[PDB]
């Protein structure tokens, strides 16, 4: 799924099919570095590319003053009342208006949408 | 006739359309300038309504010709008007609302 | 085309006193990086990130054939305000813009060659943001932007 | 499917029929109306390894004025055609005697075919059509007024009741598509005649450059 | 138009050196089922692998049948190209695709692969008429787009039928097509109308655009000198810009 | 924002700015930057306070003036681009006191707002009363008027 | 305002009436609803005096001839009558038809 | 009518607004405001008037 790089010049290694044992590898093609694919996976696209966005927000999204907060959902973790919530903020987010909420207090940085 | 060629040329029955002269605001001139009551019987002939109709569509000319061509023009240019005219001057419509006399 | 529907989307830059396009890689090992570690690892800040990687993966296959800096410069002297008769003349010319027209608020002198490469990176990470739509394309009239 | 294509070659029979019906020759009223599955029934269903295999389809039909005129249509099996192909039609057509013919193409015409259809005018007259645009009747749309192909004595009339040169007409292209559809050559004028909402109807006369 | 793009939720390529090999979970099923009697790979069967997946919602919706799929994507590229797929019963609904089983009997093979997902997403045309971005459905309650009928009385009545409004727009090809009424089927745009129905459905049709502009406003400008641009427009036997 | 408040490194002009989501933090000491005085709120309640309004208004002969109510800490320049990272209330007694929670962050209020209104625009008596173009064409004729 | 504040006082619906005044907020967003207006006003006119120019640039030779025929500069025959119905447009008067529906 | 408009929004929050075909979601969402908000001014307009 990701990429990896040689561990002689650090360039790009590419997938290649091993024709003899029938095992997919890595080579780089600016040295002779040979490495057997381990994921067996190499071209993955999601097309409806649907992410969970609370890999993509920061915790310290919780001290903005700006951003909007209730105290009616408590955080799971610590049981905190202050929670700031906000939209998706996301071009090409399809369409979503669920909120997502961010744990207030410190360190517990908390998210769960609802 | 006339009622087909018109369900012809107007689907969904659009019944405003645009004319030179205005007919029922001549003969409600005419009522009122020759005094009719409305509430007597009427004097007036009902074939020289016909034929003061066919008489009167020979004197309107948009085109000028003897051709069986210029003839079909005069017809088709003419067409709604007359259909119009024969509507407004229809000889059971004189005995009925307007009793021209 | 055959060769749009397998690369992807190709990054290329427009620079001054430069007379085409150039690609992104050519400009990155002009500044001195040989490897691709270095190059995507000032492009991209996180590689546990895959989106990215595989948004930069054609722009590197586009510049594959130039492993070499000084045949990167050399890359480059050719498209200059006049192709230069003897080759280090184009060597020591486009030396001269990517330290003097090249990002001059970074720095005019020697080293900042280094830094010259960050903020570089930046506008490209930069651009991916856009690309991926994880942020919003600026708009012109903001006058947070006006001066 | 089979059953498409099927229901594509009856469109096309059909509609060139009604082509054939408009330029004046001669076609029983059955050749106009053929409900689909008495097309079926008489040419056999599935076109594919089938009964039907484009050829057979090809008509034959007569002048009302004159028999010998006729007329023909082929239908090409081929997606796209080419010099050696009409010049094998153009065979059958002097085989035949007959001058006028057409051609339904599937796909397109190699340009040389189309530069060798304009070669020859006066031996036989060759006519394009592609298969789209005998998949509709074009004519009864209600944007297109009734078109009527006017004869040379009418267009003299015509020139002499409003004293006009042949140049001082409003013309039509002779690619335009309803001038295909009559089979329209250059020279000729065609009477228009559409209604109007203030006259009630109303004639055009173009001539066809 | 429905592209291939739109109905696949995400795509896959995969190295799978033998059929059974299987390394996902849940293939190994039909595999075998399809590879119990085994056909059409009596050549070689490729060791790439490409699995794409569809989402239930826009395969139902349009009313998409898996072998119909196959059969556009084997009908479209031909040989070169192997199409397997699940029942419905599946709840993962998913398509495995491999190269020509007699090109094994340059391009490598994953580029070419990755060249022929880039070529499917955006190529295929599934269902409709390309250059038709979405058709839109409604009933009018304007009197000009419903249809109104003489009844047996004579009288007008007005009828309320389903209407379809395209953006995007290929004339011949929608006339075409089975169930849309070809008598009163009609474009805004003015050109599409004329390499069509000809220079008269301009000329009626232009006037028609004209007077809607404006008396859209609520405006209204007599008969005689629209119909004389058009006239003007029209006269000389094609279209006349003005310019 | 201690300093610039202090005005000690930082000269009030200096603007700054945390950009959370980005993770960026700028720092804009250029010039043609168009910026406009705000008062400061700590918590629900403001700097500025009843000695503060006391010494302005004896202001004549005190030899205290705008510049020592700006070292005080209590009135803060901020320009359009940190407007994004701000809180504004209207007026201290109506958006600062408790009501049904709106917003509790306020950093800053108002001076007073008909100061959004620009010279010729600042003559019209009860502009909100009226049709915007006509503020706009006041604003247009009232550069003609003869005096 | 608040970040993601959709409600109906942020994105510019005013509640208040010029006779009570506005707020100023509500004054803001009103003098942005007005300067589309002074634009669109600024900008229409150049445009529709050049199509204006066009059209009469284009149709300036168009007549009455003596055959009622409508004729450009060059005696190419636009109309055969003018209007179709061969009449002048100022003196004719909206009817109903009544034979009609 | 701006408690009807705290109703949609609220609804909006928790995904439970369903988009009406060939709308998106944001597209749904702005026509059902500006159908309560029209019709608020719609009503004291006549009101108004009355
Ligand atoms: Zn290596
Ligand atoms: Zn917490």
């Amino acid at each position: 799924v990701g990429i990896r790089f040689c561990q002689e010049c650090n360039n790009m290694l590419y997938p290649k099919e091993d024709k003899e044992n029938r095992i997919l590898l890595y080579a780089c093609r600016n040295c002779d570095y040979q490495q057997e694919a381990d994921n067996s996976c190499i071209y993955v696209n999601k097309i409806t590319h649907e992410v969970d966005e609370l890999t993509q927000i920061i915790a310290d999204v919780s001290q903005d003053p700006t951003l909007p907060r209730t105290e009616d959902h408590p955080c799971q973790k610590c049981g905190h009342k202050e929670a700031v919530f906000f939209q998706s903020h996301s071009a090409r987010a399809e369409d979503a208006m669920r909120l997502y909420y961010v744990c207030t207090a410190p360190h517990c940085g908390h998210r769960w949408t609802e | 006739e006339d009622r087909e060629v018109l369900r012809v040329i107007f689907p969904t029955g659009d019944s405003k359309v645009v004319l030179p002269c205005n007919l029922l605001r001549m003969i409600w001139n005419a009522q009122k300038i020759f005094h009719i009551n409305p509430r007597l019987p009427s004097d007036l002939h009902p074939i020289k309504v016909v034929e003061g109709v066919k008489e009167l569509s020979k004197k309107l000319v948009i085109v000028n010709g003897d051709d069986p061509l210029s003839r079909q023009a005069q017809e088709n240019a003419t067409l709604l008007f007359n259909i119009h005219l024969r509507s407004t001057l229809c000889s059971r419509r004189m005995a009925e609302e307007f009793r021209l006399s | 085309g055959a060769k749009k529907s397998a690369i992807g989307q190709r990054i290329v830059a427009t620079l001054p006193y430069i007379k085409q396009e150039v690609p992104i890689i050519i400009v990155f090992r002009a500044l001195g990086f040989v490897s691709d570690r270095d190059i995507l690892e000032h492009i991209i800040y996180d590689f546990e990130d895959p989106e990215m990687m595989e948004m930069v993966k054609p722009s590197l296959d586009e510049a594959f054939v130039i492993q070499e800096q000084n045949v990167a410069l050399n890359f480059i002297g050719s498209r200059g305000a006049k192709p230069g008769v003897t080759k280090e003349k184009r060597i020591k010319y486009a030396k001269e813009v990517l330290q003097k027209e090249m990002l001059p608020h970074v720095g005019v002198s020697d080293f900042c060659e280094t830094k010259k490469a960050y903020f570089l990176g930046y506008m490209v990470h930069r651009l991916l943001l856009a690309a991926l739509g994880r942020r919003e394309l600026d708009d012109r009239d903001h006058y947070g932007n006006k001066r | 499917d089979d059953e498409e294509e099927t229901y594509r070659l009856w469109k096309i029979r059909k509609t060139i029929m009604q082509l054939c019906h408009d330029r004046g020759y001669l076609v029983t009223q059955d050749g106009l109306d053929q409900t689909l599955e008495e097309f079926k029934a008489q040419f056999g269903g599935k076109p594919s390894e089938g009964r039907p295999r484009r050829t057979d389809l090809t008509v034959l039909v007569a002048h009302n004025d004159d028999p010998t005129d006729q007329m023909f249509v082929f239908f090409p099996e081929e997606p796209k055609v080419g010099i050696k192909t009409i010049k094998v039609y153009c065979q059958r057509m002097q085989e035949e005697n007959i001058t006028r013919a057409l051609i339904v193409v599937q796909q397109g015409m190699t340009p040389s075919a189309k530069q060798s259809l304009v070669d020859m005018a006066p031996k036989y007259i060759l006519e394009q059509f592609l298969q789209q645009e005998l998949l509709i009747n074009i004519t009864e749309h209600e944007l297109v007024p009734e078109h009527v192909v006017m004869t040379k004595e009418e267009v003299t009339e015509l020139l002499a009741r409003y004293k006009l040169r042949e140049n001082q007409l409003p013309r039509i292209q002779a690619g335009d598509p309803v001038a295909r559809y009559f089979g329209i050559k250059r020279g000729q004028v065609v009477k228009i005649i559409r209604p109007s909402e203030t006259a009630g109807r109303y004639i055009t006369y173009r001539l066809v450059q | 138009h429905t592209t291939l793009r739109k109905v696949t939720a995400n795509t896959a390529i995969y190295y799978d050196p033998n059929p059974q090999s299987t390394v996902v979970a849940e293939d190994q099923e039909w595999v075998n089922v399809y590879y119990e009697m085994p056909d059409f790979d009596v050549a070689r069967i490729s060791p790439w692998l490409l699995r794409v997946e569809l989402d239930r919602k826009h395969m139902t919706d349009r009313k998409l049948t898996m072998e119909q799929i196959a059969e556009k994507i084997n009908a479209g590229f031909g040989d070169d190209l192997n199409c397997i797929f699940n029942d419905d019963n599946a709840e993962k609904l998913v398509l495995r695709i491999r190269i020509m089983n007699s090109d094994e009997n340059k391009m490598d093979d994953d580029v070419f692969l990755r060249c022929i997902e880039s070529n499917m997403l955006t190529d295929m045309t599934l269902q409709g008429i390309e250059q038709i971005s979405k058709v839109y459905m409604h009933l009018p309650q304007t009197d000009n787009k419903k249809k109104i009928i003489i009844t047996e009385d004579g009288e007008f009545k007005a009828l309320q039928e389903w209407i379809l409004e395209t953006d995007g727009v290929s004339l011949m090809r929608v006339l075409s097509e089975k169930d849309v009424d070809p008598v009163r089927t009609t474009s805004n745009d003015i050109v599409e109308i004329f390499t069509v129905l000809g220079i008269e459905a301009v000329r009626k049709a232009l006037e028609r655009e004209l007077y809607h502009v404006i008396s859209f406003d609520g405006s209204y400008v007599n008969y005689r000198h629209l119909a004389l641009l058009c006239d003007t427009m029209t006269c000389r036997g094609h279209l006349m810009a003005i310019t | 924002r201690k300093l610039r408040r202090q005005m000690d490194i930082i000269v009030s002009e200096v603007s700054m700015i945390r950009d959370i989501r980005e993770r960026e933090i700028r720092i804009y000491t250029d010039a043609g930057r168009i910026c406009r005085p705000l008062l400061i709120v700590e918590k629900q309640k403001l700097l500025l306070k009843k000695r503060h309004i006391d010494q302005l208004k004896e202001r004549e002969y005190n030899n205290y003036s705008w510049q020592d109510l700006v070292a005080s800490g209590v009135v803060e320049y901020i320009d359009t681009l940190e407007e994004e990272t701000v809180m504004l209330a209207m007026t201290p007694d109506d958006l600062q006191e408790k009501e049904v929670a709106y917003c509790s962050t306020y950093t800053h209020c108002e001076i007073h707002p008909s100061m959004i209104l620009g010279v010729c625009a600042s003559i019209i008596p009860f502009p909100d009363h009226n049709q915007s173009p006509r503020n706009t064409y006041q604003s247009a004729m009232g550069k003609q008027a003869m005096g | 305002f608040i970040k993601d504040d959709y409600g109906p006082e942020s994105r510019g619906f005013v509640e208040n009436s010029y006779l009570a005044g506005l707020t100023p907020t509500e004054f803001f967003f009103h003098a942005m609803g007005g300067r589309e207006g002074l634009i669109d006003t600024a900008v229409k006119t150049a445009e529709t005096g050049y199509i204006q120019r066009r059209l009469i640039k284009s149709m300036e030779s168009v007549m009455v001839k003596y055959d009622a025929t409508v004729r450009n500069s060059i005696n190419q025959v636009v109309q055969l009558r003018y209007g179709e119905d061969g009449l002048a447009g100022e003196s004719v008067e909206f009817q109903n038809l009544a034979t009609l529906k | 009518a701006k408690q009807d408009v705290i109703e949609v929004i609220e609804k909006a929050h928790n995904n439970e607004l369903e988009p009406t075909p060939g709308n998106t979601l944001r597209q749904t969402f702005e026509n059902q405001v500006n159908r309560i908000l029209n019709d608020a001014r719609d009503k004291t307009g006549s009101s108004a008037q009355k």
